[PDB]
DNA sequence: ATCAATATCCACCTGCAGATTCTACCAAAAGTGTATTTGGAAACTGCTCCATCAAAAGGCATGTTCAGCTGGTTCAGCTGAACATGCCTTTTGATGGAGCAGTTTCCAAATACACTTTTGGTAGAATCTGCAGGTGGATATTGAT
DNA sequence: ATCAATATCCACCTGCAGATTCTACCAAAAGTGTATTTGGAAACTGCTCCATCAAAAGGCATGTTCAGCTGAACCAGCTGAACATGCCTTTTGAGAGCAGTTTCCAAATACACTTTTGGTAGAATCTGCAGGTGGATATTGAT
C-alpha cells in the first residue's frame, strides 16, 4: 500500500470561485489549467526577482523586489491594482501579528 | 499489393483534415498546392520538439516519453502549453 | 424540384467555419498522427514508447500552431487583394516570425 | 515452435518486427521451416486468404499433414491436386 | 557604339589616439585536511503500453458539374526621388563647479536554523445533478423562380 | 420580390459520467529561542555630469522639376468549390514492461586554514590607421 501525495493548488481556486460566483462549479481539467497558470506566474516572478537581486549585490530578496518585478511584467492598471492589494496585505500583516 | 496507405506515412493526414484546420483559421478558399507544403512544415515542427523531448528522456534513463518532457520542450520554443501538467 | 438542391459557392465553407469555431474537438484523426510520431522518433532513438497523453498534448500544440499560422497567412493574403492562400504567403509568414525555413 | 517427428526440421510462425535487423528486404507473415542442426532456413509456406498470423502450427506424427490454428480460424495445408481415374 | 561627367578604388606616407609592453602589488586559485551531503545500484508494487482480430459506423478517393477568382493586360492620373540654394541647428572644443557614484564605519533591524507542537490538505469511500444525449417541433436562412 | 427546402434555434425528458461532499490520517505550518548574519544611518571623496561660449561647417528647410509608379477598368481562362456514392479506412471491445517508490552506501563534494600566486591598476612606451594627396579607372546617362 505505497500511497503517494501529489500536491496542488486546486482547493484554493475552488474557494475563490465559490466566493465570487456562488452558484457555479468548475471541472477538473479547468482547475488543472489554472494550476499550471499559477505555477508559470510564480516561476516568472521568482526568476526576475533573482536577477534584480544579483545586479545590485544584495543577498536579500524583499517585498520591494517583488514590487519591482510586478511593475516590469504586467501592464498598467493591472499592476496598480495588484500593487495596491499587496500593500494592503503587508500592512495588515505587519500590525495584527 | 502496394497499398502502403497513401504512403504508410504523413499522407494519411488527408486533405479534408487540413481543410478543417484552415477553416478554424478563417480561411475560405484553398489551393491544391497548400497541402504538401503544410505537411513539410508540420514535419519540421514535430522534429524539433520530439528531439528535445527525447533528450530529456535520455537524461533520466527512461524509455517511455512522458507528458512533462513534452511540455518543457514546448516551453523552450516559446510555445508554452497549459493543461497537461505544469 | 427537378433540380437537386445546391448551394452557391462560398456557403458550405462558412457553415464549416461556424461549426468548427463553436466547438473545440480535435479535427485530425488520432491513428495516422500516432504512427507519424512513432516513425519520426525511431530515427533519433530506438524502441521508444509513448504515453497517450503525450501524443494528445503534441496534437494540441500542432493544431494551435497551424491555426495561428493560417490566421497570419490569411492576413498576408488579404494584403495582396486575394482570398485564396498560396505557399508564398506561408513562406512570408515564417520569414517574419523569425523561424528557420 | 515445434519439431517434425521423423526429421531434424523445425516449424515456426512469423510475426514481423520493424525493429529487428532483417537480412531479407521482404518481411511477410508466413510459416517458416528451418533445419535443426545447421542454423539456416529451407522452406516457407504462404497462402493468401490466410493473411492472419499463424499462432499455432503442428505437423502430424505421420509426416504427411499440417494443421494451423490462427485467431478464429483453423487451417489445413495438405497436398493438392492429383490426376484422375475413369 | 561612343564619349563626356561624377563617383570610386588604389599607390605613397605621416603623426598620433589607441594598442601594446612593462612594474609592482595583493585579492583570487590550489593544497591540506576535514565535516557533511549525494546519485545511483539492489528490491518491490501497481498503472498501463504492446498494437491482433470480428463486427460495425462513418469518413475519403473518385468522379462529376459550373460560378466566381486569379492574374494578365491597358491605362489616367499622381507623387515622390533628384537636385540647387540658403542659412541656421548643430560640432568641436574649452572651462566650472555641484553633486551623485561610489566608498568606508558599524551597529540596529531582519532572518536562517534548530526544536517542539497544532492542523489542515490530501487519498479514498459514499452521495448528487448538469449536461450528454435523445425527442420533437417553430422559426431563420438560401435559393429557384 | 414571393414560396418551397432545409439547416438551425429552441422547448421538454432521463439517467449516469463525471462533480461534489464526508472521514481518518501524516506531511506540513507555525510558535520559541538562539545565533547569525545582513542592509540602512552617518560621514566623505572625487570622477563624471549639467549649464555656458565661440568659431566653423555640414546638415535641414524649403522650393523646382519631371521619370516612373499605384490604383481602376476589364476580362480569357483556370481552377477550385458543391454533390452522388460506393468503398474502404477508421472506431470499438475481448499479460509483462516500465514508471514510480524505497534502502543505503562508496563516492562526491562543500568548507576552515594557510600558501602561494597569476590577475589587475597603473605608468611607460609602439605603431597601424584616420587622414591626406594624388592618380588612375568604372559606372552612369546623353546622344
Amino acid at each position: 500500500r505505497k500511497r503517494s501525495r501529489k500536491e496542488s493548488y486546486s482547493i484554493y481556486v475552488y474557494k475563490v470561485l465559490k466566493q465570487v460566483h456562488p452558484d457555479t462549479g468548475i471541472s477538473s481539467k479547468a482547475m488543472g489549467i489554472m494550476n499550471s497558470f499559477v505555477n508559470d506566474i510564480f516561476e516568472r516572478i521568482a526568476g526576475e526577482a533573482s536577477r534584480l537581486a544579483h545586479y545590485n549585490k544584495r543577498s536579500t530578496i524583499t517585498s520591494r523586489e517583488i514590487q519591482t518585478a510586478v511593475r516590469l511584467l504586467l501592464p498598467g492598471e493591472l499592476a496598480k491594482h495588484a500593487v495596491s492589494e499587496g500593500t494592503k496585505a503587508v500592512t495588515k500583516y505587519t500590525s495584527a501579528k | 499489393r502496394h497499398r502502403k496507405v497513401l504512403r504508410d506515412n504523413i499522407q494519411g493526414i488527408t486533405k479534408p483534415a487540413i481543410r478543417r484546420l484552415a477553416r478554424r483559421g478563417g480561411v475560405k478558399r484553398i489551393s491544391g498546392l497548400i497541402y504538401e507544403e503544410t505537411r513539410g512544415v508540420l514535419k519540421v515542427f514535430l522534429e524539433n520538439v520530439i528531439r528535445d523531448a527525447v533528450t530529456y528522456t535520455e537524461h533520466a534513463k527512461r524509455k517511455t516519453v512522458t507528458a512533462m518532457d513534452v511540455v518543457y520542450a514546448l516551453k523552450r520554443q516559446g510555445r508554452t502549453l497549459y493543461g497537461f501538467g505544469g | 424540384v427537378k433540380k437537386p438542391h445546391r448551394y452557391r459557392p462560398g456557403t458550405v465553407a462558412l457553415r464549416e467555419i461556424r461549426r468548427y469555431q463553436k466547438s473545440t474537438e480535435l479535427l485530425i484523426r488520432k491513428l495516422p498522427f500516432q504512427r507519424l510520431v512513432r516513425e519520426i522518433a525511431q530515427d533519433f532513438k530506438t524502441d521508444l514508447r509513448f504515453q497517450s497523453s503525450a501524443v494528445m498534448a503534441l496534437q494540441e500544440a500542432c493544431e494551435a500552431y497551424l491555426v495561428g499560422l493560417f490566421e497570419d497567412t490569411n492576413l498576408c493574403a488579404i494584403h495582396a487583394k486575394r482570398v485564396t492562400i498560396m505557399p508564398k504567403d506561408i513562406q512570408l509568414a515564417r520569414r517574419i516570425r523569425g523561424e528557420r525555413a | 515452435a515445434a519439431w517434425h517427428p521423423r526429421y531434424n526440421l523445425i516449424v515456426v510462425g512469423r510475426y514481423p518486427d520493424p525493429n529487428f535487423k532483417s537480412c531479407t528486404p521482404y518481411e511477410l507473415r508466413t510459416i517458416d521451416v528451418f533445419d535443426g542442426n545447421s542454423g539456416k532456413m529451407m522452406c516457407q509456406l504462404y497462402d493468401p486468404e490466410s493473411s492472419g498470423i499463424s499462432s499455432l502450427n503442428e505437423f502430424n506424427p505421420m509426416g504427411d499433414t499440417l494443421a494451423s490454428a490462427m485467431g478464429y480460424h483453423i487451417l489445413i495445408w495438405s497436398q493438392e491436386e492429383a490426376r484422375t481415374r475413369k
